[PDB]
């Protein structure tokens, strides 16, 4: 029933990818989850308003994109980083 | 040196701290400012034990309180003995627990556990000699049964060597607390076994009849049933913060005590009781200890030791007697009730003596209990899990945040692997 | 001897020394008026490093402020401490900088500066021996990132041997205060390392956190910011003013700390930091200071010292304490953590230790902190560079007063020639 992913910050490499609930009973719409986020991530500005993909190849827009278990990368006013976080 | 830092968790993890350090601290004279007041200075020969030594000459207690809400911190502070604590320790979220194993360990628990691992390390690096860290929470509840166990698994990554022991609160066998109790019992025994060298379990409803039958109170608050639970903890220190002629530890009660390495729930008790209108017509003798503790009615746990035979008993003694006049109960008790033993065992009696006494009495002890009547205590969860587990009941909460049936699957056999293990050991020869 | 001219300059710079210049006389008893009023002869041993003797047994600060209008000098005269400065050293214009860098370099700041360097060079002839010149300004306003500029171009051709300092006030990285400060920035920073032997970068950011995690204050104003600006400026020159068992000055701190002489950014913090609800709880021990120093919320800028190894760091003790005892815990720091430094440099810590504590505690210290993490203060900056300069943003202003492009472009790739060291120093073997 819910989703196992994860989120990251960019370009910066502290981040030990924290794995936050992803459901339809703790969330219902997808730009919901971009301000959720906020809170337990920094960014430069802090509008989480794009989240690029595990090798930042595709944007994402639906909460049906979401495959179980990858990493995800904050984003919004920047651009890809081409991070070696998982390595 | 051999410092211990002490870690609470939950709503029951922090009550019973107020009670706990109002009992330690008047071992050796503290007021609740934090100063000293002592007579004697045998009490400041071991007292950096529970006691980092401030400027001033001040005291505060090594103590860690964990709770995800502040409705129970600000009742700590706001009672005795609340301002000994320093104000950098009480690490809290604000959401709260929900009263939830999953929101225990995955939801708010990933989140807090970074703001408590710092401050352990804080005090690690406090430590002089590390002997090992002790825990105090529930397994019923929401906090103290998953935050508990959440840094219990980082704590063993983090000291394999370092001794760890548990003073849980091990639910009910009529009355129910909690509704989700055989969830939350299930799911944290599986985590107690990996990563924790001793547990002593504690229920709730044995300690009323103690309260009742022996105490004869007629109304036993909190600040009475927590008060033995203090007298355990206080109990098995006892030999290791001051001077005694035979002494005891945390180490030494660990490999003398758990010979099968996941074989580690025990049961403690506590003597002597006297009530206030019964304590004008006892003998206070030597003897007169022994034969209170072997019953029933001064078990700390549901539990019944007519069926099921000991493995390690030990008992830690307090005050000035003598010592071949012990060792005689100790054999004695060994002797008459020969099936209440293991057989293939010999001086299965572990003696533990002090030179210092409680505070208020002349002479006492406290006892340890290794039996395998506990099958009992787990094989009524077992039957309460696998009724509720078989309908999906109540699981709509647990996969709502995060978690899969393959969780349950092992967590279930792993406890029936567990009392296999105890039914296998009761009658061999 | 070894005396030091102070000169301030822009809005920033003003209100910090009527916080730095109250610290500093109390440390030797003096009143606002100008008098002494001091118990102890150790205080007049070396009052000559930031006092000029004056008739009448007075003592004026050897300071020297700037502004390019009058609306912040009649503010420092009217609150405490204020008549202590001469009334011959406030040199000021009438318009104002327009927080402008162009129009505080090259419009205003050709006609105010024939009136400022008369006056050092007044203070110069009355210099009995100068050992160096500290400045004290912002880099995002318009007086104290240009104006600041145009003093120390002028005066190390005036004084290639004399050091020279500047406690700047590095914008933050998040909340923006000025609007054009990316430019203010770039071009100022192209100037500091032409002509300056170190710089102390401090971030307004990292205090707010510091007065707010660390020191609970409800209500930080900026009668408690500037106290920390204080403290760091204040537990520099503590060796140089006072009898220590192992001096320092600002001679030893400069070829002792910068060992390529482009690469002198630095990083100031400050211990201990005891809150007025926790101070009665800590402990007051020597390896207590060292703990508190080498984390990430005690840095008074916003750099992460996890990501990135530090080249030489000075500790300045102050009180009295151990010889053995500190350079143990310095040894301890640099084996344990051994990836947060580099590998090609050993002994990277500097001991100094003076023998006056601060007034109102009993021992401190002051943290100087030099590593590879300012690549992110800057980098963050030339990301904001090259986004508002490639769609030529603002700078119909700067070019309105005379500026080209090619003013921009060595600039831009000078802060780009400074980064690319310390990423190629950072990962060397
Ligand atoms: N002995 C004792 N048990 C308590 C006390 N307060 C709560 N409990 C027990 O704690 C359990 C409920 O756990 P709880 O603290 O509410 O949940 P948690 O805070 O989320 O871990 C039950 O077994 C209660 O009997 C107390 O003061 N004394
Ligand atoms: N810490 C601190 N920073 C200040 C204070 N006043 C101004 N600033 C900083 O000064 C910068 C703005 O520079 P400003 O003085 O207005 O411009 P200038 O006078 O033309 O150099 C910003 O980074 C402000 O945060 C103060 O009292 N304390």
């Amino acid at each position: 029933r819910p989703k196992l992913v994860t989120i990251i910050r960019s370009g910066v490499k502290p981040r030990k990818a924290v794995r936050v609930l992803l459901n339809k009973k703790t969330a219902h719409s997808f730009e919901q989850v971009l301000t959720d986020i906020t809170e337990a991530i920094k960014l430069e500005t802090g509008v989480v308003k794009k989240l690029y993909t595990l090798d930042g190849k595709q944007v994402t827009c639906l909460h049906d994109f979401f495959g179980d278990d990858d990493v995800f990368i904050a984003c919004g006013p920047e651009k890809f980083r081409y991070a070696q976080d998982d390595f | 040196m051999r410092e211990i830092v002490h870690i609470q968790a939950g709503q029951c993890g922090n009550q019973i701290g107020a009670k706990f350090w109002e009992v330690i601290s008047d071992e050796h004279g503290i007021d609740p400012t934090g100063s000293y007041h002592g007579d004697s200075d045998l009490q400041l020969e071991r007292i950096n034990v529970y006691y980092n030594e401030a400027a001033g000459n001040k005291y505060v207690p090594r103590a860690i309180l964990v709770d995800l809400e502040p409705g129970t911190m600000d009742s700590v502070r706001s009672g005795p003995f609340g301002q000994i604590f320093r104000p950098d320790n009480f690490v809290f979220g604000q959401s709260g627990a929900g009263n939830n194993w999953a929101k225990g360990h995955y939801t708010e628990g990933a989140e807090l556990v970074d703001s408590v691992l710092d401050v352990v390390r804080k005090e690690s690096e406090s430590c002089d000699c590390l002997q090992g860290f002790q825990l105090t929470h529930s397994l019923g509840g929401g906090t103290g049964s998953g935050m508990g166990t959440l840094l219990i698994s980082k704590i063993r990554e983090e000291y394999p060597d370092r001794i760890m022991n548990t003073f849980s609160v091990v639910p009910s066998p009529k009355v129910s607390d909690t509704v989700v109790e055989p969830y939350n019992a299930t799911l944290s025994v599986h985590q107690l076994v990996e990563n924790t060298d001793e547990t002593y379990c504690i229920d709730n409803e044995a300690l009323y009849d103690i309260c009742f039958r022996t105490l004869k109170l007629t109304t036993p608050t909190y600040g009475d049933l927590n008060h033995l639970v203090s007298a355990t903890m206080s109990g098995v220190t006892t030999c290791l913060r001051f001077p005694g002629q035979l002494n005891a530890d945390l180490r030494k009660l660990a490999v003398n005590m758990v010979p099968f390495p996941r074989l580690h729930f025990f049961m403690p008790g506590f003597a002597p009781l006297t009530s206030r209108g019964s304590q004008q017509y006892r003998a206070l003798t030597v003897p007169e200890l022994t034969q209170q503790m072997f019953d029933a009615k001064n078990m700390m746990a549901a539990c019944d030791p007519r069926h099921g035979r000991y493995l390690t008993v030990a008992a830690v003694f307090r005050g000035r007697m003598s010592m071949k006049e012990v060792d005689e109960q100790m054999l004695n008790v060994q002797n008459k009730n020969s099936s209440y033993f293991v057989e293939w065992i010999p001086n299965n009696v572990k003696t533990a003596v002090c030179d210092i006494p409680p505070r208020g009495l002349k002479m006492s002890a406290t006892f340890i209990g290794n039996s395998t009547a506990i099958q009992e205590l787990f094989k009524r969860i077992s039957e309460q899990f696998t009724a509720m587990f078989r309908r999906k009941a109540f699981l709509h909460w647990y996969t709502g945040e995060g978690m899969d049936e393959m969780e349950f699957t092992e967590a279930e056999s792993n406890m029936n692997d567990l009392v296999s293990e105890y039914q296998q050991y009761q009658d061999a020869t």
